[PDB]
This record gives C-alpha cells, structure tokens and sequence, in this order.
C-alpha cells in the first residue's frame, strides 16, 4: 500500500495524496503501463464494451419522452361543464405574471356576468412557469400538455383569447386529467 | 518529348524565379522547379533514388522557410505583372513549338538509363540501386562517411551555440 | 518464424536466380548475332550516306581515329546514340523508355 | 510497351480514384454511425432508407451551398490548394500494392513520404491564405506537427523495410506468408497508430484543425467545396494509413476479402481512438515524437541491425 | 514514371473539374460587405493575420532539418548489406545510429529539445 | 442495436475490394492474362522486350508449335 | 541509484538501450558466426560466374548440398 503524505482528519477525503511507490515491483509495474499502454487499452475496452450496448434513443416522433402530470406547457383557458368559460377577469394572474406577458381588459357582460373582453398572452414574454396556475381561483388559467407549438412567425407566438378558448376546447381531456390526478398536491 | 518539355518549364519556372520579389513567390517557383528537376534528374540514371532523397531534402528545407517567412517578412505586397505573364506565355509556346519540331535523338541526354545499357552488362541485372550506393558503406570510402557523421554532429553544435534557446523567441522587432 | 520465412523467400529468390541463369546464355547469344548484323548494316548506311560529305571517312571523326592504343582489329562497343543514328524517335523511345512508361 | 497496358492502367487507376472517393463518402458514415455507438447514442437513421444515403445528404448541401469570397485573403491561393490536396491524397493511392501490375512502385516508401509530405504542404498553404488568425494558427500547428512526425515516420519506416531488404511493398507479401508481423512489431504497432494519427491529423493530435482550441483550425475560412475537398483529403488519408497498416503489420494479400474487412477494422481502429482519447498539446507531441519514439526507433533500428546481421550468417 | 506524370496530370484535372463543378452549381448570393470579413470569433479583428508570428521552436525546427539529411544517408543501407563486406556494414551502421544517439541524448541533456519560453 | 454499424462497412469491404477483382476480370477480357508482366527487375522487362519482339502480343505465348519438324 | 530514476521516469529509454544492447551482442554474435566460416565465398552466386580449372579461384568453390 502506497503511503500518506498527509495524514487525513475524520471526515475528510484527501485525493492526490498518496506517495508514489519507489519499490521495483511498483516501477515495473507503472513502466509497463507506459511502454505498452495499459490505461489506454483499458480504456479502449471500457469504449468496446460500450459498443455493445442498447441505445437510449427515441424515435421521434413515433417515440415520445417520459413527461410528469404537473408539466408546464401551453397556457390554456378552460370551461365549465355547463360550457360557460371559467375566467372571471380577476387579474390575479397577471398581477402573479413575473415577465407581465398576460393584459386583461373587462367589463360587464351582457347577463351581468363578470367576463373578459381581452386575455391576451404573450408567449414569447412568458416563461412557462405555472404562477397563474397557482394563483387562478377558479382554475381557469392552466398549463396544457402541448409543447409542439413551434410557430414560422412571431405573430403567432402571441396568443389572443381566442385561441387560448380553442386550446382549453382542444386540450381539455389532458387537462381535466392533469387536474384530476395533481388537484391534491397543490 | 518529356525532357524537352521539363528543359522548356525549367527555363519558364527560372525566369519566373529571377524575378519574383516576395519569398513564397520564391517558394511557390522553386516548388515547381524542385518537382522539374526531380524528374529530370531521374531520366539520367538507371533508377530512380536519387530524385526521392533530393524531394525529401528540398522539403525537409523549406518547411522550415515557411516559418522564417511568417516570423519575418509576414506582411508583404504581390504585385502581379501583365508583362511577366505575356513573357513566360510567349516563351513558353514557342519552346513547346521549337521541341515539336526539334529532333528527338539529337537533343536527348546521351547519359545512359536502365534500357540504354546493353544486355552484356551482368552489372545491370542486380537490384537497382545496389551497385550505385554501394561505395558509401564499402572499404575505401567509409572513413568520408564517418566524417560526415561527425560533421553533422558538429553542425547540430554550431546551431546550438549560435542559436541561444535561453534569450527568447525571434520575431520581428523582438 | 520470420526466420523460417526468410529461409523460404531465399530459396523461392535462388530458385528464381537459376532460371535467369539458366535462361541467359542463348538470349546473349541472339543478341550478339543481331548485333554484329546491325553493325555491318550501320556501316553500311554510314558509306552510303557520307559519300558526298569529302573529308569524311568511314568510322573515323574527318580522318582522325576515335581510338588510339589499341589493336587493328578490336571493337569497341559503339554508344547508343550511334547504335541509333539512323532511326526515328520510336526506336529511341521504343527501346530507352521502357522502364519510364512501365 | 503494349498498348494495352497503358488503357488498363489507366483504367484501373481511374477505377481506384471513384472506388477510393465513395469509399471516403462511406468511411464518413462509418465514423458517424460507430462513433455514436462509441457513445450511448445512434448514428444516422432517419435519411435515405437506414441513413446509407446519408453522405449523399451531406455531399450534395456542400455543393450548392454559397462559395465564400474573403476579403483580406489571397484568393487566388485560397482557390487552388484543397484541389492540390485532394489531388495529392488521391495521388498517393498509386502506391498501393496489387498483386497484378498496377505499377511498378519499386520505391514505395519513399514515394509515401514524398505524398505525405506535401499533403500537410496542402494544409499550411490553406491555413496561410485564408486570412484569419485562427486559419494561420492552425498551420502553423500543422507545421509543427509535420517537423514533429516526419524523422519519426520515416525510421520506423526503415526498420519494417529492413525485415523486408527492399522497398517494393509487394515483397511484404512473400515475407509474410506463415504469419503476420504484428507478433514482432506490437511495440510499433503502437507507434505506428500514434504516428498515423498524426499524419491524418485525427485524435489525439488534431492541432491542425481544433474545435475548441481554436475554431475548425484551418479550415475556419473555407465552406462549400473547399471544405469537400480538404474533407475528402483528410479521409483519403486516413483510408490510406489504415491499407499500411493492414499491409506492413498483417497480410499483405489483396485476393482475399479477410484483407478488406481488416482494412474496415483499422479504419474502425482510426474511428475508436478519436471516441475515447482526448487531444494532447502540440508542445507534449514535440516532448514526444522527439524524446520518446525517435529514441525508440533509433534504438529497435539497432535491433533489427543486429537481428539482420544475425539472421545473414545463418543463411 | 511517364505514366505517372500523365496519371497526375488527370488527376489534377479531375480535381479541378470537380471543384469547378462545385463553384458552378454553388448558390450564387450577392456579396454583402461584412460577410467577407474574417471571422475573429464574431468580431473586430484588430490585427492582420500577416502580423509576425513569434517562434519558439527554431532551434527544434534547424534539428529537424539536420535529422532529416541525416535520414537521407540511412535509407541506402537495406541494399548494401547483401553485396558488402559485413565488418565494414556493421562498423558504419552501429557507429551511425549510436553517434545520432549521442547527439540526441546530448541535446536532451542540456534541454535544447524544450521550446524556448 | 449494434448491428446497424454493419450496414456501412461491408460498402467500404465490397467497393475496396473493386479496383482488384475488375482488373482479375479486365486483364482477362484483353490481354488474356489474369496477371500482366511485372516490371520490378531488369531481367523480366528484357525478357519483355524478347516477348514484343517476337510477337506483337506480348502475352501471347509461342509454344512447340512455332519450332519446325527436322 | 541512476538506473533506479532513468526506469521511474523514462522507461521507453531503458527499454530501447536493453533492445540496442540486445542488437550489438547479436550483430557481434552474426559478425563472428559470418567469419567463422568462409562466409565471402557464398554457396550461391550473382551473375553467371565460370572458372578454369588452373584458376586460383576454382578449388575455393563450395560443393554443398541444397
Ligand atoms: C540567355 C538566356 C537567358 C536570358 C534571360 C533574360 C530574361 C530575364 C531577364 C530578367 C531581368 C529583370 O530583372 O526583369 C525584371 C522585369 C520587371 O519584372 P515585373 O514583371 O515588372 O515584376 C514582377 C513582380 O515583381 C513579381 O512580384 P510578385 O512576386 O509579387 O508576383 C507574384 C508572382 C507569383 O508567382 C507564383 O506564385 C509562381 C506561379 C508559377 C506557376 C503558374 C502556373 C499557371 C498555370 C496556368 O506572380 C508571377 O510571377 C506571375 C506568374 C503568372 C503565371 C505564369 C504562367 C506561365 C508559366 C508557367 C510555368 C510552369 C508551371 C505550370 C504549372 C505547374 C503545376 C505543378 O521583368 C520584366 O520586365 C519581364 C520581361 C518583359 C519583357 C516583355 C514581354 C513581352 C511584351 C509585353 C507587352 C505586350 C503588349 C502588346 C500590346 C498589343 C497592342 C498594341
Ligand atoms: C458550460 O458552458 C458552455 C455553454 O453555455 C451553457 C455553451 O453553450 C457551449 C456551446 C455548445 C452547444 C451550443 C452544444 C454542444 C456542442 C456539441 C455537443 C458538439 C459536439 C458533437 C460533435 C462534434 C459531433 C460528434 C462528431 C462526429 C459525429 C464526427 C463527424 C462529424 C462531421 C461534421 C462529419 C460530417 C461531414 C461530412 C460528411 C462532409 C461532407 C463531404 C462529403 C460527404 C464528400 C464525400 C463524397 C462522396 C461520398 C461522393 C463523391 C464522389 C465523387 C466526387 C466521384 C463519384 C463519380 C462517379 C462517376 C460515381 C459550450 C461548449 C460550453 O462549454
Ligand atoms: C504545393 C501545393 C501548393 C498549393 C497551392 C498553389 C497556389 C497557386 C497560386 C498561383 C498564383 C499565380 C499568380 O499569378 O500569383 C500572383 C498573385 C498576385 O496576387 P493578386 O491578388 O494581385 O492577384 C489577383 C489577380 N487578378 C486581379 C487578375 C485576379 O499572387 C497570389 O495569388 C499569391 C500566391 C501565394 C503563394 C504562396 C506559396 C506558399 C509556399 C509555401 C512553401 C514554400 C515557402
Ligand atoms: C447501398 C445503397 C446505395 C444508395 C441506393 C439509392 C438510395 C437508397 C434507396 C432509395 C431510397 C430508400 C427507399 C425508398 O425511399 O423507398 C420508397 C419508395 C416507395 O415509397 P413511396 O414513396 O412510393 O410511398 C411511401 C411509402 N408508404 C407507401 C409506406 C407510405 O421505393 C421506391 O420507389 C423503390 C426504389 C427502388 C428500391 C430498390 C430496392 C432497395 C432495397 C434496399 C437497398 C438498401
Ligand atoms: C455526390 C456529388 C453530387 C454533386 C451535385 C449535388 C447536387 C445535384 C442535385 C441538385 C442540383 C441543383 C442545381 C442548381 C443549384 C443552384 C440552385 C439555385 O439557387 O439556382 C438559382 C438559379 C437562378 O435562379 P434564380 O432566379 O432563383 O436566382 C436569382 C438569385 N438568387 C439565388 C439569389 C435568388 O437557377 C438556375 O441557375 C437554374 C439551373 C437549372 C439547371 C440546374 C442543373 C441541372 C443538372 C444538374
Ligand atoms: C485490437 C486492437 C486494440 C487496440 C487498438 C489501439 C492500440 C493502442 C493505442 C495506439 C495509439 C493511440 C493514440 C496515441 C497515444 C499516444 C500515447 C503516448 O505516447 O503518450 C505519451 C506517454 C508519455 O509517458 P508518460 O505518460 O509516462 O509521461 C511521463 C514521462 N515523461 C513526461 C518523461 C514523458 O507514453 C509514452 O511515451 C510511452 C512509450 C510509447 C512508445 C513505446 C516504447 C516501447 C519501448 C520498448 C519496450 C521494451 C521492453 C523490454 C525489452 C527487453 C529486451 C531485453
Ligand atoms: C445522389 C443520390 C441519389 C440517391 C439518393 C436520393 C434519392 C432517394 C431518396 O432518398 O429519395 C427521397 C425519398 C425518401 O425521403 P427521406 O426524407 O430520405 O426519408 C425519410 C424516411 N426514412 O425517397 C423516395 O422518394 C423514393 C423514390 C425515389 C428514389 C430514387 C432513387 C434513385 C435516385
Ligand atoms: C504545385 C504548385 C502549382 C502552382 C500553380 C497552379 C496554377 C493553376 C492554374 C491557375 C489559373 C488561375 C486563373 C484565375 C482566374 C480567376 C481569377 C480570380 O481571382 O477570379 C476571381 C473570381 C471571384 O473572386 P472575387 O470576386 O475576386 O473575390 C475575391 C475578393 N477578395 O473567382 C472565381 O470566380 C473562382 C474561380 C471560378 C472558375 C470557374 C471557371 C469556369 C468554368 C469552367 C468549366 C467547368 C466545367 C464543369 C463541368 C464539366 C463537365 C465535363
Ligand atoms: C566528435 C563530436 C564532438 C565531441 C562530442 C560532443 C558531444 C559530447 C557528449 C558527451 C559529453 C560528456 C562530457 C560532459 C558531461 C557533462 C555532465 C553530464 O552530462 O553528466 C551526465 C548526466 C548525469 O545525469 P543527470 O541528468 O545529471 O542526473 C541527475 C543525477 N543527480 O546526464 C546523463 O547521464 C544523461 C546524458 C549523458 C550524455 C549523453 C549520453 C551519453
Ligand atoms: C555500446 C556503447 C554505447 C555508448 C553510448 C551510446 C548512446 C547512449 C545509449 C543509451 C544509454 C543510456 C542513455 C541515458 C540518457 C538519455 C537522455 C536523458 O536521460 O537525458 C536527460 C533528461 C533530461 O530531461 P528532459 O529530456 O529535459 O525532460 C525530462 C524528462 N522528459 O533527464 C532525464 O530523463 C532524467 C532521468 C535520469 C537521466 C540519467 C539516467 C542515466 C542512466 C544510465 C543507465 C541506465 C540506462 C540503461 C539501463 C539498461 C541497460 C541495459
Ligand atoms: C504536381 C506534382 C506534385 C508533386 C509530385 C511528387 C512526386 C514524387 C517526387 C518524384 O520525383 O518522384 C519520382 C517518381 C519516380 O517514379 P517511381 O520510381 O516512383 O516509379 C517508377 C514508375 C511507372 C514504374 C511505377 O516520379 C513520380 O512520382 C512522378 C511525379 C509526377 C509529377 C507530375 C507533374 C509534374
Ligand atoms: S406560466 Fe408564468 S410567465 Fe407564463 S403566462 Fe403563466 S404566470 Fe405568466
Ligand atoms: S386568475 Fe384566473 S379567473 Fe382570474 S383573471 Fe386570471 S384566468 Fe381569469
């Protein structure tokens, strides 16, 4: 066993601290993984026994990665079971908004009804962070499952009310599962 | 045909040489006049060694100017010449001309190749290079060899001690 | 191991040695009978050109012999140039360049 | 000299030229799938049918992408030199060995260290005329490199010719009839690899052209065709180091398919040190190539000396 | 060697018919005045490449190039060992390799084979 | 898995082995010789000579047929 | 003491002086098996040599068998 040059305290590991061996049988032995390189062929056999192995690839898109029931997406609006959209106009969500990617604008609907007239969001201020889902009373507001939503144009990228309505109509079976099965986390 | 057209690119390639002011001009032309007078040197003997050893050395050479080229006089202007061009140009067709209708026999080397030498010759039956480079390591001529050992270790010397490691790198204003 | 191959390659080389030794004496011998039958012809075709040329003797540079010291009846072996003196250029190439094209 | 000689020369040296280049096109794949495989990851497999058409993929991009014109570099020696190297990477596979009579090579050595020295001649006048400093930096890499290598390469080489007694590399075939000189020369073997890589400039020496020392070496100002032609240049030169490989150290023989799936093996080799080794410094190759395997090689020439002097008087 | 230089002749022209090839079926874009700049990581370069490069391995490079001659006086003696005297061959060979060994341990020595810094 | 890297090698293993096999056949279709004469040694391009002397096929051979009855 | 250093730092270079001292007693070792015997006057000769039997050179000609 090759010696210490400093002698370790209790709880400490110190590395690069052993003596190097001036014994025959340890010089032999180092010069003959110089000469005829021992490290490298162990290595090279480290990388052939590797060959053999099964790859981790997915075939996208056929394939898809492992996701969580919590995972943050796409913001998406939903419904009531009854059919009448959830969101108040209580602008928690965008008082929660840490980038100020959502503008709301409301007013009194025509049955009295306290709705929107503008849910805008910003998708390329948003961080996809989940704050106006947590913050949403009434659980409007959510993260959808979609993440393949990459657009050709910037326009796009900022959604109108109406095309958050059209996500939470598209997306809502994945939604309403992700709430069922997540509702008592939060 | 071949040796009439080396003696014309030799000729194009010199006068190109004479005058090109920038050094990798310089290279670039004694490139091409090295491979030109490696090949001719070539037609002259039987085999074909001498040729490779002298590409080896005038290789081995120049890829040490290069370096001497970027450490001193890196920056420096081409001037391209019409004249020059139109010059090399002219010669050069009317010397493809001249060979074409020249006599083969007449200006061919009368230094004997391999073929040239008769069958009588039982010399000319061993292995190629045998006889010619024989005398380098044979009785007579060994001690030359010796020396030569011992002048290349005197010139590694001479290098060492005029070449001081120790005072630093060389460059252009060092 | 090598130095049983090596034993074997110098028996296969020695082998191939006697085959050129063996093969050799009748190929220098047709070779010496077409030499002095196209030297007879090159002295021939060098009277019949030189004619009209006056100082010109046959086989002397304008009188004066090429080789002193020597017996009357010897012969020296002619250069190639003059072994071909009367030929176009692919004789020259036929014969010079063999070893340059293949 | 027959006729037809001359058509079947050319013909089977145009035949090797088109072999070598799609050879090239498929050793690009080989690198890309197995050096994947090196790692956990895949090659290429979406393209084509199995990602076979894949260097067709890669081959017809970088013939119609835009040529760079530069702005301070001499583009009329930009232009020319990836042609110059990839002529002469194309050119030194004359020297190949063929049982029949591709050419008469009776000094192939020296005509391999006169190829390989003017293919990295390609490489400093590529590195020199773009301009750039990274450009300038990797030449002048390649150029110590070269000085490194070049004395080394050409020993080692004088020691393999001395078990043979002459330059012809067809008699590597006679002398290796019983076995193959890989039981005599693993110490070279090693050094042999170690050598090739640096001739081919592939890890771990690939100061000439460096992803992270530099950015892309000498090849930083080149895109579109010369970048093809200096590409194709360099793996020319690693498919012919891996045929000297399989010609000084195993079976020289050409009418078995055993010698091309060893030759796909040491390009496999060449493949599979780049995946596991990382990149030295060019000063620890100078340290190297000069302290250690010239040394070597001067010394197992004093063995092979002796050995031959040995071995002369037993016959 | 004729039908070598005619097979590098075609060599090079194939190589120039395949790099004009290249050239001709390029995408041809208008050239924009800092897109032929060099590329210096994405800025200003502040000096020209053509800027004198220090060397710190001449004399590395000058023994390079003794090395090399001195190689070019080794690669005879494969042939003259078969048509030579043997003590004469073994003199000049051992005698040959041993004093490149001297010098080069030599040099080792006194740590002329280090770059100068 | 790891099978995928043999498609790829066996194209560098079959193309390789082109240049060699097609000349085993493209001497055949010509000369008639599998082998043309090799060129290493004076002795065998002497010889060469002898044989394009005698016939404009170098390659062809003359046997006992040539030699008269006497 | 110094054999000790030379094999802990630089064992290639140990390794090759053993190789070349290896070489130099075997290249001793041919030099004397060559001149112990009449290694000049080889069995098998270059060229095609004939002697007269009144030559000097005639009765050193070796009569071995193959
Ligand atoms: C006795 C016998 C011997 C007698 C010798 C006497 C002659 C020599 C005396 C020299 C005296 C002297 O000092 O002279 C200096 C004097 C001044 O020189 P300069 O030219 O002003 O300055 C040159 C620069 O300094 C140069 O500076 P630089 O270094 O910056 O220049 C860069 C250099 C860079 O040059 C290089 O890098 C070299 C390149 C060489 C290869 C190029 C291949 C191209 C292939 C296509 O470029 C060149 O040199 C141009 C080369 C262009 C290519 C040439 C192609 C043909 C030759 C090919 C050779 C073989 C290679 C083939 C390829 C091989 C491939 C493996 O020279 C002359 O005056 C030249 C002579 C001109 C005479 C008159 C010419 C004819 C009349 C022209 C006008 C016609 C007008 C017609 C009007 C019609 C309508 C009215
Ligand atoms: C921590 O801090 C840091 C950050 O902050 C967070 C960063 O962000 C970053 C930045 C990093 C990133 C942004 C991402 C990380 C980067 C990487 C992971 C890169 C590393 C990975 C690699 C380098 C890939 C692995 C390497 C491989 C697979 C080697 C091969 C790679 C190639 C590119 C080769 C492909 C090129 C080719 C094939 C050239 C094409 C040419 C041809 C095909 C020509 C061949 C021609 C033929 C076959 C046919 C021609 C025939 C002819 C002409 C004749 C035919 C004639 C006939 C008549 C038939 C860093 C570093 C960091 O640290
Ligand atoms: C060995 C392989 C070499 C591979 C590269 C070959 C490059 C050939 C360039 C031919 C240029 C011909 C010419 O007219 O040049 C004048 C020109 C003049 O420059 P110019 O910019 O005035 O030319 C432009 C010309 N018009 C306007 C008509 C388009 O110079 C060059 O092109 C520069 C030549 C550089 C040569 C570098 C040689 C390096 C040698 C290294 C080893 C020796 C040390
Ligand atoms: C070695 C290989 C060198 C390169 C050879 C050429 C490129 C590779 C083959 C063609 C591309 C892949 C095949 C393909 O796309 O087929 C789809 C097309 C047919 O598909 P399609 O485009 O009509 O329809 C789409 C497919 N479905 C119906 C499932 C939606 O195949 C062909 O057109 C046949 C082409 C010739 C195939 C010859 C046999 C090849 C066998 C495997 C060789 C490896
Ligand atoms: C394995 C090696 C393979 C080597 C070849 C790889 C590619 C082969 C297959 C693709 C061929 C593409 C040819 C055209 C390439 C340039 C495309 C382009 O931009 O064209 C614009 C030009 C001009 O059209 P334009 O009006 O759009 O151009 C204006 C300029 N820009 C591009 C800025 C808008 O089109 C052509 O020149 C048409 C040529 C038609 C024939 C092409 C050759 C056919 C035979 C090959
Ligand atoms: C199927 C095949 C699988 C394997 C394939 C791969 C083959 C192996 C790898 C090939 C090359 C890989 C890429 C290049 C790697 C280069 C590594 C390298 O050199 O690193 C530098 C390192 C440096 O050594 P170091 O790492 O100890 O550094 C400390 C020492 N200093 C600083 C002084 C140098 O290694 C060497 O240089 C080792 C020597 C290499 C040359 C071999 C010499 C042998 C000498 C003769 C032995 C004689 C034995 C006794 C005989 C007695 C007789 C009586
Ligand atoms: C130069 C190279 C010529 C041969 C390669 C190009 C032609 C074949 C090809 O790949 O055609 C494209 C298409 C397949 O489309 P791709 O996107 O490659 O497939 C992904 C799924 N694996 O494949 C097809 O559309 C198949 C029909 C055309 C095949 C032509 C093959 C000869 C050309
Ligand atoms: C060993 C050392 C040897 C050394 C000597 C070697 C000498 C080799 C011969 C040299 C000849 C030189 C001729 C030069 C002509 C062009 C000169 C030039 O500079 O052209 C410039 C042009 C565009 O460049 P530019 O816009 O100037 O950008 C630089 C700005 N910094 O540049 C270009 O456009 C690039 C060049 C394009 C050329 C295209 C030619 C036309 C097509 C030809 C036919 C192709 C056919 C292909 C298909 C065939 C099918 C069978
Ligand atoms: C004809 C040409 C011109 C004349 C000849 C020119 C070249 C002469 C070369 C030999 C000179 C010998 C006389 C000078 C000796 C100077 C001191 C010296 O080199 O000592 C040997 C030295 C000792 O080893 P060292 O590295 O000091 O180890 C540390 C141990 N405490 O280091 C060593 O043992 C290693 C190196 C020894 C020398 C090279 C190998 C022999
Ligand atoms: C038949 C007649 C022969 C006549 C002589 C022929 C030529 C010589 C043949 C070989 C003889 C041994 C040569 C030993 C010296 C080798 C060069 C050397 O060691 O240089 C000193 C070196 C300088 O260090 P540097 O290179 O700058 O870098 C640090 C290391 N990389 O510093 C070091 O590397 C430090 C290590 C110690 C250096 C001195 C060690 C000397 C040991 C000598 C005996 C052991 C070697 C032989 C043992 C096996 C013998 C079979
Ligand atoms: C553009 C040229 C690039 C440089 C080529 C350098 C080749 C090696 C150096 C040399 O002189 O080799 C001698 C060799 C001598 O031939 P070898 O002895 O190699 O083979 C005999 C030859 C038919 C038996 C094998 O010649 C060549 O390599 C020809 C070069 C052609 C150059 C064409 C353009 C002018
Ligand atoms: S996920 Fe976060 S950044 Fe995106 S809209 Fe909701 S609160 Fe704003
Ligand atoms: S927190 Fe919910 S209910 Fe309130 S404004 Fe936002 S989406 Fe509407």
């Amino acid at each position: 066993e090759p010696k210490d040059i400093v002698e370790v305290p209790k709880g400490y590991v110190y590395v690069n601290n052993k003596e190097l061996s001036m014994e025959f049988a340890d010089i032999t032995d180092r010069a003959a993984s110089t000469m005829f390189f021992g490290e490298l062929l162990r290595g090279f056999a480290v990388t052939l026994a590797h060959i053999f192995k099964e790859p981790a690839t997915i075939n996208y898109p056929f394939e898809k990665g492992p996701l969580s029931p919590r995972f943050r997406g796409e913001h998406a609006l939903r419904r009531y079971p009854s059919g009448e959209e959830r969101c108040i106009a209580c602008k928690l969500c965008e008082a929660i908004c840490p980038a100020q990617a959502i503008t709301i604008e409301a007013e009194e609907r025509a049955d009295g009804s306290r709705r929107t007239t503008r849910y805008d969001i910003d998708m390329t201020k948003c961080i996809y962070c989940g704050f106006c889902q947590e913050a949403c009373p009434v659980d409007a507001i959510v993260e959808g499952p979609n993440f393949e939503f990459s657009t050709e144009t910037h326009e796009e990228l900022l959604y109108n009310k109406e095309k958050l309505l059209c996500n939470g109509d598209k997306w809502e079976s994945e939604i309403a599962s992700n709430l069922q099965a997540d509702h008592l986390y939060r | 045909m071949i040796q009439l057209m080396l003696y014309s690119l030799i000729i194009t390639t010199s006068i190109i040489f004479l005058n090109m002011i920038h050094p990798l001009a310089l290279g670039l032309t004694l490139l091409i006049q090295t491979i030109f007078v490696c090949l001719l040197t070539g037609l002259m003997t039987k085999s074909f060694w001498y040729s490779y050893i002298l590409f080896l050395i005038f290789l081995g050479g120049m890829l040490v100017l290069f370096i001497y080229v970027t450490s001193l006089a890196s920056n420096e202007m081409f001037n391209l010449s019409m004249k020059l061009t139109l010059f090399s140009s002219l010669i050069l067709i009317f010397m493809l001309i001249l060979s074409f209708i020249m006599d083969k026999t007449s200006s061919s080397l009368f230094l004997m190749n391999n073929d040239m030498q008769s069958i009588i010759n039982m010399n000319s039956y061993f292995m190629e290079n045998s006889l010619s480079l024989n005398k380098l390591y044979n009785f007579p001529t060994n001690f030359i060899t010796i020396l030569l050992m011992n002048y290349l270790l005197i010139t590694l010397i001479v290098i060492v001690k005029i070449t001081k490691l120790f005072k630093g790198p060389i460059r252009m204003m060092s | 191991i090598y130095y049983l191959t090596a034993k074997k390659v110098k028996r296969d080389e020695i082998e191939m040695r006697s085959a050129q030794n063996v093969i050799f004496p009748i190929l220098v011998a047709e070779r010496d009978r077409e030499f002095l039958r196209q030297l007879r012809r090159n002295r021939d075709e060098e009277a019949e050109l030189m004619k009209n040329v006056p100082g010109w003797e046959v086989g002397t540079w304008y009188g004066e012999p090429v080789f002193k010291t020597l017996p009357e009846d010897t012969l020296v072996t002619p250069i190639f140039k003059e072994f071909y003196a009367h030929s176009d250029w692919k004789s020259y190439a036929k014969r010079a360049h063999l070893k340059l094209w293949s | 000299m027959f006729y037809m000689e001359f058509i079947l020369s050319l013909i089977g040296s145009l035949l090797l030229i088109i072999c070598v280049l799609v050879s090239v096109a498929f050793l690009t794949l080989l690198e890309r799938k197995v050096l994947g495989y090196i790692q956990i990851r895949k090659g290429p497999n979406k393209v084509g049918l199995m990602g076979i058409p894949q260097p067709f993929c890669d081959a017809i991009k970088l013939f119609t992408k835009e040529q760079t014109y530069p702005l301070l570099s001499n583009y009329l020696s930009y232009y020319i030199s990836p042609i110059f190297s990839l002529f002469l990477s194309l050119f030194v596979w004359m020297c190949m060995p063929f049982f029949v009579k591709l050419y008469s090579f009776n000094l192939g050595g020296l005509f391999f260290l006169c190829c390989t020295s003017l293919g990295v001649y390609t490489v400093m006048v590529a590195g020199w005329s773009s301009n750039s400093n990274y450009a300038l930096l990797g030449g002048l890499r390649a150029v110590a490199q070269t000085i490194s290598y070049e004395v080394s390469l050409a020993l080692i080489l004088l020691s393999f010719i001395f078990l043979i007694g002459s330059y012809n590399m067809i008699y590597f075939f006679f002398y290796q009839v019983y076995m193959w000189f890989l039981i005599i020369l693993f110490p070279m073997a090693l050094v042999w690899v170690s050598i090739s890589l640096a001739e081919t400039n592939r890890t771990p020496f690939d100061f000439a052209e460096g992803e992270s020392e530099l950015v892309s070496g000498f090849n930083v100002e080149y895109s579109s065709g010369g970048f093809a032609l200096i590409f194709m240049a360099e793996y020319a030169s690693i498919l012919f180091m891996s045929m000297l490989f399989c010609v000084i150290f195993l079976g020289c023989d050409v009418f078995n398919l055993l010698f091309y799936m060893k030759l796909t093996f040491i390009s496999f080799v060449f493949i599979w040190v780049r995946g596991t080794l990382p990149r030295f410094r060019y000063d620890k190759l100078m340290y190297l190539a000069w302290k250690c395997f010239l040394s070597f090689s001067l010394n197992y020439l004093l063995f092979f000396i002796g050995f031959k002097i040995l071995l002369f008087s037993l016959l | 060697m004729f039908s070598i230089i005619f097979i590098a002749l075609l060599i090079l022209l194939i190589t120039t018919i395949v790099m004009f090839l290249a050239s001709i079926l390029s995408k041809k874009a208008l050239i924009d005045r800092e897109k032929s700049s060099p590329f210096e990581c994405g800025f200003d370069p502040k000096s020209s490449s053509r800027l004198p490069f220090s060397l710190r391995f001449f004399l590395i490079t000058i023994i390079f190039l003794i090395f090399d001659v001195e190689i070019a006086l080794i690669l005879p003696m494969i042939i003259i060992m078969k048509y030579s005297n043997i003590m004469i061959w073994t003199i000049t060979s051992i005698i040959f390799i041993l004093i490149l060994l001297i010098g080069l341990y030599h040099e080792w020595n006194q740590g002329m084979l280090n770059w100068s810094n | 898995m790891w099978f995928e890297i043999l498609p790829g090698a066996v194209i560098i293993t079959t193309l390789l082995s082109v240049p060699i096999y097609a000349m085993y056949g493209l001497d055949k279709l010509m000369i008639g010789n599998a082998f043309r004469r090799n060129m290493d040694e004076r002795f065998s391009r002497v010889m060469y000579q002898r044989d394009f002397r005698l016939t404009d096929n170098p390659y062809k051979m003359n046997g006992l047929e040539q030699i008269p009855d006497e | 003491s110094l054999l000790k250093r030379a094999w802990n730092e630089i064992p290639d270079i140990v390794g090759g002086s053993a190789l070349a001292l290896a070489g130099i007693v075997m290249a001793t070792i041919g030099v004397a098996n060559y001149y112990a015997k009449d290694g000049d006057n080889r069995r098998y000769k270059l060229g095609y040599v004939v002697y007269r039997h009144d030559d000097p050179r005639a009765l050193k000609v070796r009569n071995d068998e193959d």
